[PDB]
């Protein structure tokens, strides 16, 4: 079993989309591993396109939270909340795969039938939501927070040398020959 | 096959009739039958009220349509007028507005829902918020009542029978027999 | 296709029919039937009914339209005639009320559903309760039983033939021959 | 297409089809057709049966349609007319129900289900026994054979041809060739 | 339906009724109507618009045909007029361009979607950027406004009411009580 | 219905739409109307094309039965003539082929799937190349831009804009206000 | 309505289509219209076979009425004439068998399906081998091959353009501008 | 799995929705935890988005009836019963993330077809439901019972902020210095 | 289970369709059977009804690259990419059953919709495909390849003693010795 | 569970549809038996409703087979492939409990849309599978050739005591 | 356990579809054989129809980031993506089936419904997409870029030694060779 082998040297895959169950297990892993060993990197591998804010939060406040130092490495995508909890990690310590792509957009959100007064609230929600993410962006990233803001509008998709450029990571790796 | 006869004819007379659902195309033929009914200035055009309400836009087509032609229109409530019925029927010219003794009339803010982005969303919510004050002024104009009493009434839905809807200023007047 | 030449067909001879479950279209049909007849004001109008019942509106709205106007209705009970096709039957002109030897009568109270937030359900319970007892007076008025009677009566279905119907008042007299 | 004028030409020569289950639909033709041709007194009514049954309502309702009108009625059996399509063709007036010479003829107890509450569930139980007993004695009456004896018969599905459904007193003649 | 007769009789005075989800047919519908009433130079054609929008290349016969005729265009507006129908509303003649009271006016960017091959999509990708920019382009030719004002307006969303569609030159002038 | 009055008024006048996909019923009627409107020699046909193109078949017939008749066919372009619509475009008569000036033509190969046994592919797909050789060529005639230049330019899907239709040499004239 | 009113001229010009896949419903139709215009008998009968196939029962039976009426049948191809289609165009006249010159034509053996017991099997194959001969044999008796010819043609697939179907025998010449 | 290691020291999640199935987990847990070890305490992390409320009853009740005191720590969101049960947790020792929300409104409910009678018993069950969620979410809040009822009419969400100063919480996790 | 034992004494089953998950399976256990022992001989047991043309042309390589010799025993039936992997086996070591049932037919294939280039592609792949397969049958037995042309047309049923009279079967087995 | 134990004591059920997937279930287990013991006899119980006629032809060349003496029990049903499986079984050991049907019947095929000539084919593969059934019938049973095949045209039930008579079983069982 | 006995002779098997789940465990496999011995080659069997493209992108970065060698072999077919990686080896070391095919085409994709700007972001990104494909089938290749540009327009089928000629793979195994075995 490969990723019994992954866990047992302080590696966490996030490969599926960012929901409650994975957010859960997620900040599990992340409890054992500190328990186990307080003073120790851990390394979080993402791979997912992303998923729910409430999640995002969780997942995000639990590796603030756990005070080892956290290594974000980035493989395939890292799309919407991936990007944040890419970003999130320690600095000088996230890292992305040469051929990658990161992608950061506005929230999107669906609501069901009702009336005016919950819609308004739940504009105001949404609204506080996005306000949220810029803030997080800006607070991990090297960018003016008004230029987040007009990034974060559409799709905006970075490669490897636009991620590291952008401050989202810090090193793009190639290979084990070459260090 | 007999519907289509009988709405001829009474369309003929005078009558018109809302008996479902207000939506778009029973709002173009509404429009159609009141710019043709138009043509002759002088009689007045009775309208029937019986649906659950509808969409905002067509009833609001309905409406202006109701208010751009000179002729005199008297709006009859019967069996139910709740939501945008019961705004189409308080939307008649004054002391020609009435309900049977047996109807009942329900009034509610208006309800909807939002999907797209952050800016799309709220783009549209503040669309739908002048929409509802818009509305909020419109039915406190037409009933005689303050804009703030109709805006605390309609929070959660209320319902009236002819008595109250009368003495509220939705209606003018009840009639048992012609 | 026949339906329709042979219903404008007994049209013409003041013939009203309402088969099939109430609803807001035949609602409206009949409204616009009795409309159209109310043209003669000294004549009577001829209603039958084999109807298992409807929606509550619509036959409050029925109703209405038929107590507005002067002529006298004669209500004729085939079938079945249950639920609100009971309370259109008991509803016409008094002594002009008539159900066939083989023609079943059911009564029993409204029913309906609750949804919603607690409030609304509240408001929406509280209204049932109005309209449940304005439907048992409304009874008691034209049958000329106690209004506890027929409220303890009304709690499940109660069923009668023309007879029992006779003599508890919904019905006049049995119609044998012509 | 074709068959509207065929139909209005043979309702012009006073025939009357009920080819068909019987619903609330047919149930409403027929009716209509009876009242409309019940204009004249002396000529009599003609009607086919080819029907695997139908609903009890509205089987009553049209056996007191015709029973109401003075015309005479003359039923003939057209194959297959078994539960309620038999009882209608057994309703004619005594001396003129025919029977074409390979015919079908099927009668036995009605069907139905029950669903709801304990006390509901045995209201329509009673119903049931009552409905059912109503039957049983009008088909004794129709087909002057005794109470038990069509008890016994009607409890299982015997079928019947032309003759012995006049033996048994079903039909009174077999009609072959004009 | 009365629907259809209404219909002829509305267009036999040379007015017609726009307003569904604007596609192949609807748009057929409106250019033969036009091109059967441009029989007649010198009476002019009015067109009422109650529409949330519809395909381009529908949309854009219709404005094509309206362009065609030397007949002048009164287009009205009531209820909503949004998406590529208020292109078509503003498409009108000068000066006959008009929007009752209460009449919501809504004007956006195209959609549109992808699938294939890269080849493929850049193709498509290109010809949907010519076509927003000849839309675009239109667009500002037809208010007055410049081509970059229009398309800094129209990237997300943006409404109108009566007044303000007036002096942004979507609407020549707002009409009530003729 | 109004759009079948509107559509006879108009075939009074010899003119003729194609305002949906081409396949057989359509390419029937088309055909149908063509011939009978063939009556009279001396005569033209004017034809409207707004389609995305349809069957290879049906389109086959259309075209054959245009070259067909002595009348002569003024095609005109409205909305979009994509895939094989133009293919009927530039099948009229040299000098009266016209699309109006927001119109979009499309070229592209034919696509049709095939499936079965191998023998059975092969048939299938050498009958493909065959028609699309015969496409390609029978284009070319009617366009006179040579046979390699339209294979070459039928990989992939091609637009064009009025003009440039015009100088490429689909159509002849980009029709003005007439 | 414009289909069956453009129809009802063409048939009282003895035109005839087969526009769509043969089946009972058509068969009767085409057998109908055959037997109407059979009151003339010194007048021919055009008929414009385009369709893909059809039942083979449905084509017995056409071919059979037009072996019957004694009068000549002109048969013209216009799209595709495969499978049924192309039998039945083969099945006019000598000398009045014409194709378009974009006509395409197919040739096959029939195709089925089987399904219960093991005699069953039996019967219903040694039936489908009985009426490929009998097809066989009638395309062979009616175009001037060889039995063999046709059933090694015939065994998997074959197209045909307007010359090679003219020169196989299957149709007597190609019209162009006739 | 970590979640048996959790559960070795004491932690339970509330990650799915409230149900039969899930509060009859909890009951299960608890009553094992409170039987190994009746001393130390138990830990109680909610990530719910709500649920029944007869689940919401029962596993307040056996809350209550457990002796050893319980933290509850809400980590993603609380909305309706979750915030009842991060409420229901032992007085100063409620928690919640710094980038997390809590949702407060009134139960929603729909009922079947049926009599007035019928209808009327659901409605007032509905409003005894009501009643006693507006009145068990002033125990243990330090709000006036009339700003819980005028608050609960529509929805209202809250940050963990929010939820301390409304009494919801005890202490805001900051981070682990 | 009897499924290891089999495996055990280095008999592979073939009893379903044959496509991607199955071959590769079938090839891992030809693998590891060639690295236990690569002098024993490897029984292979035909019971599928065919199945795509990939995995017969990995398992038809596979079997032939092996070191020891394949042994194949039809049972039941082997229709289309069955009849070629029993077939393929070493020569003299390929029986069948005494009743069963050999056929043979030409690939049939679906192809989606697309522009007339990509049909004609498929077209010829289609047809390459029919080439190869009729090829490896004709290198696989005694009958003449243009006499296969002609019998693959349509389908081709033949029994056990069709079958060893056609070339695909060495002889057949009747009762255990 | 009692269905490997059932096993060891060399007992198989063939109490599903005779299918592919049961057939090399069944075949891979009288494979093992044999392989344990190849002297002592095989029971198979059937309480199958039939199955595809390559399933018995596997079944039944797998049984004919192998040494070790099949013994074949029906109880409840024996239909179509099932009767031929246990009539299928060494002389002597064929028994079946009283009150217990089998039925015989001639092949049921369905095929889809095809061109005739494979049509035919399907029509003659069909025929040689029944004249196939027909012939092991035969070869397993007393009753001549002949007069199962007019039996087969439509559907016949057999008793324990009616199939005894017919030569498929050797003895009835009750009680031990 | 076939797949089992083939991992600990550090073999990664591939015969799924390439999506999210099949890229993180190819990954995950990788990164544990490399711990084990980083001197011992690793082989890939591909018997795979394509796949998604991130997927690819992530399994061809931890090929090439590995220390030791790759040893691929085309298994059946490689339809999409499966190509690429077959194509991404160690050189000298990627070998085929005989009766195997090879497909090479430009990627298919679709997007949903939206405004103009969103679909020609998309669209960018589906040319850069394309571009980086066209690049790394000519980085591992010998003909060059113009010649795959040309060739990836339609599906090109491949034989093997149709591959072995374009560069893609370097043998093509016939049967098993014993070793020379001379002490």
């Amino acid at each position: 079993d490969p990723y019994a082998k992954l866990f047992e040297e302080r590696v966490i895959f996030l490969g599926v989309q960012i929901d409650d169950a994975s957010a859960n297990d997620v900040m599990a892993q992340l409890l054992c591993l500190e328990s186990m060993d307080p003073d120790r990197d851990i390394s979080v591998y993402i791979n997912s396109p992303g998923g729910s804010f409430t999640a995002l939060t969780a997942i995000y406040d639990t590796m603030q939270y756990v005070k080892p130092d956290v290594q974000t490495v980035c493989m395939g995508q890292a799309a919407a909340a991936a990007a944040v909890l890419l970003a999130a990690g320690t600095p000088g310590k996230r890292m992305a795969l040469p051929n990658a792509r990161v992608l950061i957009h506005q929230p999107y959100s669906e609501t069901g039938r009702g009336q005016v007064s919950d819609l308004e609230i739940a504009a105001n929600e949404i609204l506080r939501m996005r306000s949220q993410l810029e803030d997080m962006l800006a607070k991990h990233s090297t960018t003016p927070v008004e230029k987040i803001r007009e990034d974060i509008e559409r799709d905006k998709i970075l490669t490897a040398e636009d991620a590291l450029s952008y401050g989202l990571i810090d090193q793009v790796i190639s290979t084990r020959k070459m260090d | 096959g007999l519907g289509d006869q009988v709405y001829n004819r009474l369309l003929n007379e005078r009558i018109i009739f809302l008996g479902q659902p207000v939506d778009d195309d029973i709002a173009n033929k509404i429009t159609a039958q009141l710019l043709l009914l138009a043509s002759d200035p002088e009689k007045d055009i009775y309208l029937y009220i019986n649906s659950p309400g509808g969409s905002i836009t067509a009833g609001m087509a309905i409406y202006d349509t109701m208010q751009y032609i000179k002729n005199d229109v008297v709006t009859i409530a019967m069996g139910l007028a709740a939501a945008m019925g019961q705004f189409l029927l308080s939307a008649g010219t004054p002391g020609k507005r009435f309900a049977l003794p047996n109807a009942e009339i329900l009034i509610h803010q208006p309800s909807a829902g939002l999907a797209g982005s952050a800016s799309d969303i709220k783009i549209h919510a503040e669309r739908l918020l002048h929409t509802k004050k818009r509305m909020a002024e419109l039915t406190s104009q037409h009933t005689g009542q303050t804009i703030e009493q109709i805006t605390r009434d309609s929070d959660r839905d209320r319902w009236f029978d002819a008595f109250e809807a009368k003495e509220y200023g939705l209606i003018d007047d009840v009639m048992t027999t012609a």
